[PDB]
RNA sequence: ACGUCGUCUCUUCCCAUCCUGGCGGUGCAGCAGCCGCCAAGGGUGGGGCUGCCCGCCCAUUAAAGGGGAACGUGAGAUGGGUUCAGACCGUCGCGAGACAGGUCGGUCUCUACCUGUCGGGGGCGCUGGCCGCCUGAGGGGAAGGUGCCCUCAGUACGAGAGG
RNA sequence: CAAUCUAAAAGGGCGUCCCCCGCCCAAGACAG
């Protein structure tokens, strides 16, 4: 995998139609909503916190990854899944590219150089707008030090800049 | 502790140098080394120049003739007799009729029983246990 | 190595008694929250063993 | 950089190695020394020859101590040297610059000075000194103009040289005014300025070599398996890189020797009232004979043999001064 | 924040006479007198007004920051060790602290010279400095005295400090497995008036 | 038409520091080791193998750092490799031929015009000419760098070994 | 005192100036 920023900034239409796309790679998170999920129990909680993205870009899927293991490991282990619940907000829809000479990918791909430089799929990502959601947590508000810990040690996996806005549901 | 040797080591025109072949000058077995090496504060060397020693000097030495079990081997010696003339620091020159290394273990101690021929007397001087086994002293 | 009490407690407070920032390495007041020259809160106290 | 570190190749501290400005060494540095009484702090002499001597080694910490060993000695030959002139100075409030405030002359100076001076018929010394004595009040620093006298020399030269000594020897600066006074007109011999067995420095401009190649003038190395080069071999192979162009530091032929070099702390062995006991039966080569006093010192001194040589006391002595008796000189190798 | 106008005052104590003079346009020199001796303390390059009231300094900041402001507090300090300087004087006391090699402390004239520290043979000699004296109590203790509480302080701060090894020759604090290591030198341990 | 790899020679610069200087931490007892910070004044070497560069290795060593300068420097050298014409092998090609696969052989041109640098001379000026002795703005410097032995002491430390 | 043009990020800092919110103190708050 090439450093995200090589993937960051949103340089072209979105690449979704998995129709049209050979090999477009399978998306690699197993869950994107975590602790309670039970809208009964979610009843109990009465405290939101969001992760808001602050700038536009691309969040890979590796790094979506990352950010909610990190998170929903924290919460387990200090809040408990009974008390929370953690939603991945954004799915990877936008398939990225890249232009590599590679054996077993086309007769193309052995062109070297921009000759015939129309990638071939290399990842996915999430493209995000200001302001937009990436993760949303309901929980009581006892644990507000524990799940803002949580986010902030989301925030550090992510691309681009954020922050965290609490707010009553 | 052990008997210690001067501290002093005065300049010495150097003698023999890496590759020289030097005979043996005890009943270690060996008869004949080359030298591969110098040891000691006075060893390092600049750009092109090639390591050397004088008399009282300590080098590494490969057995080349001798008797079988020594061929190969790598030992320390040190120069007891040198052809180079060399002024003592009293100012007297004073020049041998051949080389010759007498071999040692890495603290000064001779492998061999006796030393054969006369010694430099900065070979005495600041190794005791060479002293010891020098009949002759010059 | 064997001290009575009264100089075991003069030399935990001078040799034992402060801080590091794990930052920067510089040494810190016991009850310091950020480091004197680089202002970080990443400080470990040191420990007297034993 | 280089494809394997070395040192560079001679000094760029003696930059630029031109022919010195004057055969008689110049000297910038004048130590500050207490001995209790006025003296001055230096002499001139010339250079004889070199001889070894047997010297009792008298350092009691050396491995030597107590033997006898043979060290190579340089002979001076040390005729007096004659006051013609006091000199005062005081410091420009401008700027901190040590300036002449006057000078007072000998009223009938020898004739050979006049070889080198354009000098009155008479000096009226006493008007001179009575100027000098309205500048006391601001002086720093007082200097004697001594004359060498080349006649008494093995040289048997005329002309004399002419050259600044200053008075020091005590903090106070009036004595040394008075001294300086009270030897207008009269001569110094070795022995009123140095002590044997203490340590001087010498000062003199070196052996003349002329022009000299890289390979002599900076120890570049000849081009290793010499006979391969085209172009010869007595030389560098570059001479720069492409930028910055040919440096300051790059090493060039030109003129070898002749420039003025200063040595620290040579030990003077003996200062003798005649010469006759030290010259050799054959005489100094390609000097001559030494018929009055001379100065024997330890070791080797810049200049060829028959240089002017200034000893000054020394500005870097070491931290151990070296025994106060004198050092028990055996003998030297000009004797049976 | 932003002050308009902050004042502060010391009570200057009876038998103490304070002098202050204007060496320059934001410079003081202040003069402290009492039964013990004569401190001289400059403050210069300060927006502390200083003047005389009666029986008190007076301390004032005009249209002050934070910055000038925190130097009210910083004076008043400093005066107070200045009367109580010259009226009880200054006691720092030390403790000599070895653990196999006992130091030998002595006082010749004004220098304090500190043998066998860790047995070396290297003697530790430090300049007293002049309002300072220095007395060996038993083997154990030393004691520093003076008016200028700074001075003192700082020299007792000296002591300690050329017992502290640095760099390569620094002992390791604690022992094997986390026991008490060679820790031996002179430490400050407190201080105390003269009175 | 800007001489194509490496090496030699020679100079300088960078610091993201291998040693040398300073300091701190340690899962730092000592002996050693590991980690971080300041610091580029000096040092960083000798050999075996290969055309090398790189790398592996040998004996030392305080340590045997890494980079830039038209991949510094062929109107300075060298010419082993690469990369002309001859030839052999393997493979490919019906063939002539081909291969950045291996191999043997294979012209390194120039009186230095300018500038630079290094040293050496003549003059004019310096407020009339000249002689001698001085001053010191500035300029150059690495002019010094770095080891070992004894003592301390078989001491501190340590259960001992060690040190 | 724009751009060509020789620059800078995530992150850390009550370093300092400032704005807002919550709570305690009704002189029985914070610090000893
Ligand atoms: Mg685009
Ligand atoms: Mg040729
Ligand atoms: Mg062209
Ligand atoms: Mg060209
Ligand atoms: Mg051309
Ligand atoms: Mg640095
Ligand atoms: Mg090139
Ligand atoms: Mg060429
Ligand atoms: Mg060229
Ligand atoms: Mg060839
Ligand atoms: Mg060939
Ligand atoms: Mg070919
Ligand atoms: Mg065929
Ligand atoms: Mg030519
Ligand atoms: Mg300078
Ligand atoms: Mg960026
Ligand atoms: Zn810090």
């Amino acid at each position: 995998a090439r450093p995200a920023r090589c993937y960051r900034r949103i340089k072209g239409p979105p690449y979704t139609r998995e129709e049209y796309i050979h090999g477009a790679p399978m998306i690699q998170i197993p869950k994107f909503d975590m602790g309670t999920t039970s809208a009964a129990a979610r009843a109990a909680f009465t405290m939101v916190a969001k992760l808001v993205a602050e700038e536009r870009g691309q969040i890979r899927m590796q790094a979506l990854e990352a950010a909610r293991q990190i998170s929903s490991k924290y919460l387990t282990k200090y809040v408990g899944d009974a008390n929370y619940y953690l939603r991945l907000n954004v799915v990877p829809h936008h398939v990225l590219r890249e232009n590599r000479m590679l054996a077993m990918a086309g007769a193309d791909r052995l062109q070297e150089g921009m000759r015939l430089a129309f990638g071939s799929p290399a990842g996915r990502a999430a493209r995000v707008e200001p302001g937009q959601v990436i993760f949303y947590v309901e929980f009581k508000p006892e644990h507000l030090a524990h799940v803002k810990e949580a986010l902030r040690r989301a925030a550090s996996k992510l691309p681009i800049p954020t922050r965290i806005v609490v707010e009553p549901k | 502790k052990r008997t210690v040797g001067v501290p002093y080591r005065f300049h010495v025109t150097p003698g023999i140098f890496m590759n020289s072949l030097v005979p043996v000058a005890d009943n270690s077995g060996a008869k004949l080394v080359r030298v591969i090496g110098v040891v000691g504060h006075y060893s390092k060397s600049v750009h092109r120049r090639i390591p050397g020693a004088g008399v009282g000097d300590m080098v590494v030495v490969v057995v080349r003739e001798g008797k079988p079990e020594l061929r190969k081997q790598i030992f320390r010696a040190i120069v007891v007799r040198q052809r180079r003339p060399y002024r003592r620091p009293d100012g007297t020159w004073v020049a041998f009729e051949d080389n010759a290394v007498v071999i040692v273990t890495p603290e000064g101690d001779p492998k061999g029983s006796e030393i054969h021929g006369p010694v430099a007397m900065e070979a005495t001087l600041r190794w005791p246990t060479i002293a010891n086994l020098a009949s002759i002293v010059v | 190595i064997t001290l009575d009490p009264e100089k075991l407690a003069i030399v935990l407070q001078h040799r034992f008694n402060y801080k590091i920032c794990r930052n920067c390495g510089a040494r810190n007041p016991p009850d310091a929250e950020k480091c004197r020259r680089c202002r970080s809160r990443n400080l470990r106290p040191k420990k007297f063993k034993k | 950089g280089l494809k394997i570190n070395r040192p560079r190749r001679g000094s760029m501290g003696v930059y630029p190695r031109k022919r010195a400005a004057d055969i008689v060494p110049r000297v910038r540095t004048w130590p500050e020394v207490n001995l209790g009484k006025p003296t001055l702090l230096g002499f001139a002499a010339y250079k004889a020859g070199m001889l070894h001597a047997v010297v009792v080694d008298d350092r009691p910490t050396s491995p030597l101590y107590g033997k006898e060993v043979v060290k190579a000695v340089t002979v001076l030959d040390a005729p007096p040297l004659y006051v013609a002139a006091v000199r005062l100075y005081t410091l420009d409030p401008t700027n901190g610059y040590k300036v002449a405030v006057g000078e007072a002359w000998v009223s009938e100076p020898p004739a050979d000075l006049r070889r080198v001076l354009t000098l009155p018929e008479k000096f009226d010394t006493e008007k001179q000194l009575k100027a000098l004595e309205e500048y006391r009040d601001v002086a720093v620093d007082v200097r004697v103009l001594v004359a060498t006298q080349p006649r008494l020399s093995g040289i048997g030269k005329k002309t004399p040289e002419v050259l600044e000594i200053p008075v020091g020897g005590v903090p106070s600066i009036d004595e040394r005014i008075n001294f300086a006074i009270s030897l207008l007109g009269k001569t110094v011999s070795p022995k009123d300025v140095f002590t044997p067995g203490q340590l001087v420095d010498v000062i003199a401009v070196t052996k003349g070599k002329g022009y000299q190649g890289v390979v002599k003038r900076f120890g570049v190395t000849i081009l290793p398996r010499w006979h391969k080069h085209r172009k010869g071999h007595r030389r560098t192979g570059t001479i720069g890189p492409q930028a910055p162009a040919l440096m300051f530091t790059q090493p060039r032929p030109g003129q070898m020797g002749f420039h003025q070099r200063t040595e620290y702390n040579k030990r003077i062995l003996k200062i003798g009232d005649n010469g006759a006991e030290i010259t050799p039966k054959s005489g100094f080569p390609h000097y001559g004979v030494i018929k009055g006093p001379y100065i024997l010192l330890q070791g080797s001194v810049p200049g060829a043999r028959k240089r002017l040589v200034v000893l000054r006391y020394p500005v870097r002595p070491p931290k151990k001064a070296p025994p106060a008796a004198e050092p028990q000189v055996v003998w030297v190798s000009s004797q049976s | 924040m932003h002050v308009v106008y902050a004042v502060e005052e010391v009570p200057i104590p009876d038998g103490v006479k304070v002098a202050i003079e204007k060496t320059g346009p934001f410079d003081y020199v202040v003069k402290v007198k009492g039964p013990l001796g004569e401190l001289v303390k400059e403050f210069k390059n300060t927006p502390v007004i200083m003047s005389l009231s009666d029986g008190k300094v007076v301390l004032e900041v005009l249209n002050a920051k934070k910055r000038e402001y925190a130097l009210l507090g910083t004076y008043k300090g400093i005066l107070k060790n200045m009367f109580l300087g010259v009226t009880k004087g200054w006691r720092y006391k030390l403790k000599v602290i070895y653990t196999h090699f006992p130091m030998l402390v002595k006082v010749q004239g004004n220098q304090l010279t500190i043998e066998n520290f860790l047995g070396r043979k290297s003697k530790i000699v430090l300049e007293i400095p002049k309002g300072v004296k220095v007395e060996v109590k038993g083997k154990e203790d030393i004691v520093v005295e003076g008016i200028d509480r700074e001075l003192v302080s700082q020299f007792a701060a000296a002591i300690q400090a050329a017992t502290e090894l640095r760099g390569e020759e620094k002992p390791s604090p604690h022992g094997r497995e986390g026991g008490l290591g060679v820790v031996d030198g002179i430490y400050v341990v407190g201080y105390e008036h003269v009175k």
